[PDB]
C-alpha cells in the first residue's frame, strides 16, 4: 500500500478524542463479552458514527465519503480495529462502522435513481417486497498436516466484498501443498457469515400517476438478517455498488445489474 | 407596518409558557391560568411579554424551527434543502429572533445560508425548473424582481 | 407615481444617456457659406460644414442625418479587428481584472450595427464575432466575483453601464439583507 | 380566535397586490370586501366594553392591582393588531386608485368622469368620493408648470420623430385640435408622435 | 475523423440569423441549468452548407459521434471541471415514413415516422467509460466507448502472451448512463383491414428517459438500425430504431 491509505488512517486517530463517547462504547461492547463469559464459564461489532462531528473536525473529509466511499471506509475499518485492541487487552471479526448520517441531499426515493449516484451513500426508503432466504458464505479457511505440524490458511473473497473490488479467486478446494500430504479442512476454526438479499420497492402513497412501481435489491451482510418482515416501511443506507459484466466478456443487450451494500437497516413507523 | 410581508410574519405560534398566575383568558376552561402552562402565542403578543414584567410573564421556550435538526440540515447541503415545508417564511423571523435573544451563533449559520440560495438565483435567472416551488417566500420577490430584469434587456438588444 | 421599475433605469432610458455624447461626421451638406441655420439650445454651432471634411456633433443629431443619407457615420477608436484584438489577449492573461472598455461599450455597438452598416471594414464575422466574444468572456468574472461578496465594501473597477443595469436589483436586496444580520446581531 | 380575523383579510389582500406585479393591469379592482370588516368592527366595539368594565371595578374591588393592570397591558394589544391589518389593507387599495387616476384620467379627456373605470360599484362611498377630489388636485399642478399642458402620460423616452400609425377598426373622424384626421378604417400614415399619444392611449390606434 | 470537427466546430460558432445568433446561446443557458444537451434544427445545416449534411445523410452512425466532441471542445471556450460528453437532439420536417413500409433500403438511415406508444421498461446502464487492469500482469488502461449502433460491438481486447481475455473490469471508477426500452406502434387511422396493427421497439439516451406517459401520440426521428440477438431461421437480424429526438406534442 501508499502514502495514500498512510495519511488517511492517521487522520482517524484524531477522532478519538473530540467525540470520544465513541471510545466508550467500545469497552461496553468488551463488558457484555466478558460477564457473559463469567456465567458461561451477543451483541454486535457494529458502531454508530454520527455523520455530524465530522463537518467539525475536517470538511475535506466529510464529503470525502459521500463522493468516494471505496476509498474512505477500508482505511476507516483498519484505524477502528487497531483502537479497539489497544484499549482492550485482556481476552485471548469486522468491527463495522454504521452512520447514523444525519441525511445528506442523496436522500432519494428508489423512483429517482441510476443516472449519476453510482458510488455514493444513498438513503433509500419503500416497502420491502420479497424476503429472500439465509445461506451461509465462505471466507476463511484454515487448513491443517498432522505428518509436519503446522496449520495453513487461505483468503477467500468474492465480488460482494466489503466495499471495493480486487482478482477474483474462484477458490471450490484448496488442498495439497508443496509436500505429500492429504490436506485437512477445519470446520468450526474457519469463519462463515450469513447472506440475504431483499428487494424493495417505492411506496404507492407518494408515486406518481398510474404505472407500474420501481423496485431495487438491497444485500444484507453479517449483522441485520431476520431484522424486517415483509410488508413492512423501511428505511436503508448503502453503497450503490454495480457489479456483473454487460455481455462484454462473452464474445457476442442489456447489462449492468446494481446492487445496495446496506448498512443501518432502520424501520420506520411514520 | 405598511408592508404586507410585515403584518404576516407575526402570525406565527411560538412554544412559550407562563411564570405567573392570570384568572382571565381571552382564548377558554378555567379563567385563573395556572403557572407552569404551556401555550402557543403569537409573535404580535409574546414580544412585548417577554420584558415587561425584574422577572417577565413568559418564559419563550425555543421551538422545532430553530432546533439542532434543522440546524444540522442546513450545514451540509443548503441547496436542495426545502424552506417552504418549515412554516413559510425564514429570513423575516429568524431576523426577530435574533434581536430578542442576542445569539452570535445563529447569525453565522444564516449568512452562509443566504449565500450559497444567493448564488442560485443568479444561474436560474437567464433565460423546466422545480425551484419554484423549494423557495423562500422572501426569496420569491427578488426572484421577480431580477427576471423581469434580464428580460428587459435581452428584449433591446435584438429589434 | 412611475410604479414600473422606479428604483433602477430602464433600458430605453440608457440609449437615452449614450446618445449625448459627441462623435466625428463626413456629411454630405455644406451648408456653410460663400463671400435658416441651426439653432439648437445644447450644442447651437456647426452651422458651417464643407462637403467630405469632418466634424464633431452629438449623437442624436447624426442619427436623423443618417436616415435622410445626407451623413455618414465615422468608426470610432474600438471598431477594429486589429484593436480589439490586444483587448480579448488582455483578459485571458489576467483572471481578476476587467481589461478596459470606453463605457458605451455595449450601447454603441448596437445604434451603429444597426443603422450604419455601411462604413466599417467588413461587420460580417469580423466584429460581431469580437464583440459576442467579449461579452462572453466578461460575463464569467462577473459569475466569480458573486461568491465572494461581503457586508461592508466592494470593488467593482471596470463595468460599463449596461452590465450594472442588468445587476441592481439583485445585489442591492441581497446585500441588504447580509447588512440586516450582522448588525441586527449586535 | 381571537386576532384570526386580521388574518383574513391580510391574505386577502395579498392577491390584488400580486394581480398589479407581473404584466397585467388592476383594471378592475375586485370588490370593497365589508362583511369581514363588520366582524372586525364589532369585536372592537366588545373589546372596549371590557375596558371600561374593568374601570369601575378597579376602583371598588380591584383597587390599583398589579395583575389586573396586566388586562389594561393586553386588551390594549388587540386593539393594535386590528388596527394594523386595517390600514394595510386601505393603503393598498389606495395606490391603486392613485395610479389609475395618473395613467387613465385627464388624458386628452380633460373631465373624464365617466367612460374609464367602468366599475363604480367596487368602491365604497367613502372610496369613490376620495378619488373624485384627487383627480381636481393633479389639474392644479398642470396649471402651474406649462412645461406642457397636462404633463401627466409618456414616461416612455422620445425616438423616431415620425412613426407609422395604422387604424384598428374605429370610425368618427373624431380629431379636431391640430386640424381633422378624417378617420377611416385600415388606413395607415405617416405623421409625427406629438398628436397621436393622445390617441395611441385610447386603445384607438394600434401600431407604434 | 480529421478536420470534419474543424468544419462543424465553425457551424456552431458562426451560424447567424438576422440579428441574435442561436447555438451560442442555446449552449450557454444550457449549463448554468446544468442540462447539457444541445438542439439543432436540422434545415439550419444544409442552409449553411451542403456538403455536411451530404456526409451525415449517407452514414450517421459514425459522423454523430464525431460531432458530441465537437461540441464539448466549444464548451471549454465558455467555461473558463467535470463536462461529460454533451449528447446531440435534433428534429425536422421533411415527410413522414408510415410505420407499415419499412423496406430492407432504410438499414442505417435518418427516418421519421409517427405512432402511438404501448408500454415502457425499467431504466438500466451502459458504460461509457471503464478501466481495465489484467490479472497478471496489472498494466492498466483505459477504454472509452462513445459510439452507439445493443449486445456487443465495442469489447475487451486480447492482449496488452498472456490468456484468453485476461481482463477484468473495475467498478470503482467508471461512468454509466440510461436505457428506457420503449415500444411503439402504428395508429390505428392507416388501417389493417385483414392485418394486427405491428409494433416496433426502440431505446433512448441519457436525456430522454421518463420524458412520456403510455398513451400518447408522438413523432420519432431516429435511426433505423439493426441487431442480431438469439434471445427461427437461418441468418435473421431483427430491426430496432435508435431514437436522437422525440418531438411528442402537447402532451394534453
Amino acid at each position: 500500500p501508499d502514502a495514500v491509505f498512510g495519511d488517511r488512517v492517521r487522520r482517524f486517530q484524531e477522532f478519538l478524542d473530540t467525540f470520544t463517547s465513541y471510545r466508550d462504547s467500545v469497552r461496553s461492547i468488551q463488558v457484555y463479552n466478558s460477564n457473559n463469559a463469567a456465567n458461561y464459564n451477543i451483541l454486535p461489532h457494529r458502531i454508530i458514527i454520527s455523520l455530524d462531528d465530522l463537518r467539525e473536525f475536517d470538511r475535506s473529509f466529510w464529503s470525502g465519503i459521500l463522493v468516494e466511499p471505496a476509498y474512505f471506509i477500508p482505511p476507516a475499518e483498519k484505524a477502528l480495529t487497531d483502537l479497539a485492541d489497544s484499549m482492550d487487552d485482556v481476552p485471548h471479526h469486522p468491527w463495522k462502522l454504521s452512520f447514523k448520517g444525519s441525511f445528506g441531499a442523496h436522500a432519494l426515493s428508489p423512483r429517482t435513481l441510476t443516472a449519476q449516484h453510482l458510488n455514493k451513500l444513498v438513503s433509500v426508503e419503500g416497502i420491502v417486497t420479497k424476503t429472500s432466504l439465509v445461506r451461509p458464505k465462505l471466507i476463511r479457511s484454515v487448513h491443517y498436516a498432522a505428518k509436519t505440524g503446522r496449520f495453513h490458511y487461505r483468503d477467500y473473497t468474492d465480488a460482494t466484498t466489503t466495499l471495493t473490488t480486487r482478482i477474483p479467486t474462484p477458490a471450490i478446494y484448496p488442498t495439497e501443498d508443496t509436500e505429500g500430504n492429504k490436506l485437512t479442512t477445519e470446520y468450526g476454526y474457519s469463519t462463515f457469515i450469513d447472506h440475504q438479499r431483499i428487494t424493495v420497492q417505492e411506496m404507492p402513497e407518494m408515486a406518481p400517476a398510474g404505472q407500474l412501481p420501481r423496485s431495487i435489491d438491497v444485500i444484507l451482510d453479517d449483522d441485520l438478517v431476520d431484522k424486517t418482515k415483509p410488508g413492512d416501511r423501511v428505511n436503508v443506507v448503502g453503497v450503490f455498488k454495480s457489479l456483473g459484466a454487460g455481455g462484454m466478456n462473452q464474445s457476442n443487450l442489456i447489462g449492468f445489474k446494481t446492487l445496495i451494500l446496506g448498512n443501518t437497516v432502520y424501520p420506520l413507523h411514520a | 407596518y405598511y408592508d404586507i410581508d410585515d403584518v404576516l410574519a407575526d402570525g406565527t405560534e411560538f412554544p412559550c409558557k407562563f411564570q405567573y398566575d392570570i384568572p382571565g383568558l381571552g382564548y377558554n376552561p378555567g379563567r385563573p391560568i395556572t403557572k407552569n402552562t404551556k401555550l402557543s402565542l403569537p409573535l404580535w403578543l409574546a414580544r412585548i411579554l417577554a420584558i415587561v414584567g425584574p422577572v417577565p410573564f413568559v418564559e419563550l421556550l425555543p421551538p422545532d424551527m430553530f432546533s439542532t435538526k434543522v440546524m444540522n440540515a442546513i450545514k451540509t447541503d443548503p441547496v436542495a434543502l426545502d424552506l417552504h415545508s418549515i412554516n413559510s417564511h425564514f429570513f423575516s423571523l429568524a431576523i426577530k429572533w435574533i434581536m430578542l435573544f442576542s445569539e452570535k451563533e445563529l447569525a453565522n449559520v444564516v449568512s452562509e445560508l443566504l449565500l450559497q440560495r444567493a448564488q442560485e438565483l443568479n444561474h436560474h435567472a437567464s433565460s423546466t425548473s422545480t425551484f419554484l416551488l423549494k423557495l423562500e417566500e422572501m426569496e420569491k420577490e427578488i426572484y421577480k424582481k431580477s427576471h423581469e430584469s434580464y428580460k428587459d434587456t435581452k428584449r433591446w438588444m435584438f429589434k | 407615481l412611475p410604479a414600473h421599475l422606479q428604483q433602477t433605469f430602464s433600458p430605453e432610458e440608457i440609449q437615452f444617456i449614450v446618445e449625448n455624447e459627441p462623435i466625428k461626421i463626413f456629411p454630405r451638406i455644406t451648408t456653410r457659406q460663400k463671400i435658416w441655420q441651426l439653432i439648437t439650445t445644447d450644442d447651437k454651432a456647426l452651422n458651417n460644414m464643407v462637403a467630405m471634411r469632418s466634424t464633431e456633433v452629438v449623437l442624436w443629431i447624426a442619427l436623423l442625418l443618417k436616415q435622410q443619407s445626407k451623413c455618414s457615420i465615422v468608426a470610432p477608436q474600438w471598431l477594429t479587428t486589429k484593436e480589439l484584438d490586444r483587448k480579448i489577449q488582455y483578459e485571458k492573461t489576467h483572471p481578476d481584472r476587467f481589461s478596459e472598455l470606453p463605457w458605451n461599450w455595449l450601447v454603441l455597438a448596437r445604434i451603429l450595427f444597426n443603422k450604419a452598416k455601411d462604413d466599417f471594414h467588413d461587420p460580417i464575422h469580423e466584429l460581431r464575432g469580437k464583440i459576442q466574444d467579449l461579452r462572453e468572456i466578461r460575463q464569467i468574472k462577473v459569475l466569480k466575483g458573486l461568491k465572494y461578496l461581503n457586508e461592508s465594501h466592494l470593488q467593482l473597477d471596470n463595468l460599463s453601464l449596461l452590465e450594472i443595469n442588468e445587476l441592481r436589483p439583485f445585489i442591492t436586496e441581497i446585500m441588504d439583507k447580509l447588512r440586516e444580520i450582522h448588525t441586527a446581531s449586535l | 380566535m381571537y386576532g384570526d380575523l386580521g388574518n383574513k383579510l391580510v391574505l386577502e389582500a395579498k392577491r390584488t397586490k400580486q394581480l398589479y406585479a407581473r404584466s397585467n393591469q388592476d383594471v378592475n379592482l375586485p370588490m370593497y370586501h365589508e362583511d369581514i370588516i363588520r366582524n372586525i368592527l364589532k369585536e372592537v366595539s366588545n373589546l372596549r366594553k371590557n375596558t371600561e368594565y374593568l374601570k369601575e371595578q378597579q376602583q371598588l374591588g380591584m383597587l390599583d392591582d398589579k395583575v389586573a393592570k396586566c388586562q389594561y397591558f393586553v386588551t390594549l394589544l388587540c386593539m393594535e393588531r386590528n388596527k394594523r391589518c386595517l390600514l394595510a389593507y386601505q393603503r393598498l387599495r389606495t395606490d391603486i386608485l392613485d395610479s389609475m387616476a395618473w395613467n387613465n384620467n385627464g388624458l386628452d379627456l380633460m373631465s373624464s368622469i365617466t367612460f374609464s373605470q367602468q366599475d363604480t360599484n367596487n368602491l365604497s362611498h367613502q372610496e369613490q368620493e376620495y378619488l373624485k377630489e384627487y383627480c381636481d388636485l393633479i389639474t392644479d399642478l398642470k396649471s402651474g408648470d406649462l412645461v406642457d399642458i397636462d404633463l401627466s402620460g409618456s414616461l416612455v423616452p422620445p425616438s423616431d420623430v415620425f412613426i407609422d400609425v395604422r387604424v384598428l377598426k374605429d370610425a368618427g373622424e373624431i380629431q379636431t385640435e391640430y386640424g381633422v384626421f378624417n378617420l377611416i378604417k385600415d388606413s395607415q400614415f405617416f405623421v409625427r408622435q406629438s398628436d397621436v399619444e393622445r390617441l395611441i392611449q385610447q386603445g384607438y390606434l394600434q401600431k407604434i | 475523423n480529421t478536420e470534419i470537427i474543424k468544419s462543424f466546430k465553425n457551424f456552431i460558432l458562426e451560424f447567424r440569423l438576422d440579428s441574435q445568433f442561436i447555438y451560442r446561446d442555446q449552449l450557454r443557458n444550457n449549463i448554468l441549468v446544468k442540462n447539457y444537451s444541445l438542439t439543432v434544427n436540422m434545415e439550419h445545416l444544409i442552409g449553411y452548407n451542403e456538403d455536411i449534411y451530404k456526409k451525415l445523410s449517407d452514414e450517421p452512425s459514425d459522423i454523430i459521434p464525431l460531432f458530441e466532441t465537437a461540441i464539448t471542445q466549444v464548451a471549454k471556450r465558455i467555461s473558463i471541471n467535470s463536462l461529460p460528453t454533451f449528447q446531440l437532439i435534433l428534429n425536422s420536417n421533411a415527410n413522414q415514413i408510415p410505420l407499415r413500409d419499412l423496406d430492407s433500403e432504410h438499414v442505417s438511415k435518418i427516418v421519421r415516422l409517427s405512432g402511438i406508444i404501448i408500454s415502457t421498461s425499467v431504466l438500466s446502464s451502459r458504460a461509457t467509460y471503464l478501466s481495465i487492469m489484467c490479472r497478471n500482469c496489472r498494466h492498466t488502461t483505459s477504454i472509452t466507448i462513445n459510439n452507439f449502433n445493443t449486445g456487443n460491438t465495442v469489447s475487451l481486447p486480447r492482449s496488452c502472451n498472456c490468456g484468453p481475455d485476461p481482463y477484468i473490469i473495475i467498478h470503482e471508477s467508471s461512468k454509466f448512463i440510461d436505457q428506457q426500452f420503449l415500444k411503439l406502434q402504428e395508429i390505428p387511422e392507416l388501417v389493417p383491414v385483414g392485418e394486427m396493427p405491428r409494433n416496433l421497439t426502440m431505446t433512448c439516451d441519457r436525456y430522454l428517459t421518463n420524458k412520456v406517459i403510455p398513451g400518447t401520440r408522438v413523432t420519432i426521428v431516429g435511426i433505423y438500425s439493426i441487431y442480431n440477438s438469439k434471445n427461427s431461421g437461418v441468418a435473421i437480424r431483427t430491426p430496432y430504431i435508435k431514437i436522437l429526438g422525440i418531438q411528442s406534442d402537447v402532451e394534453t
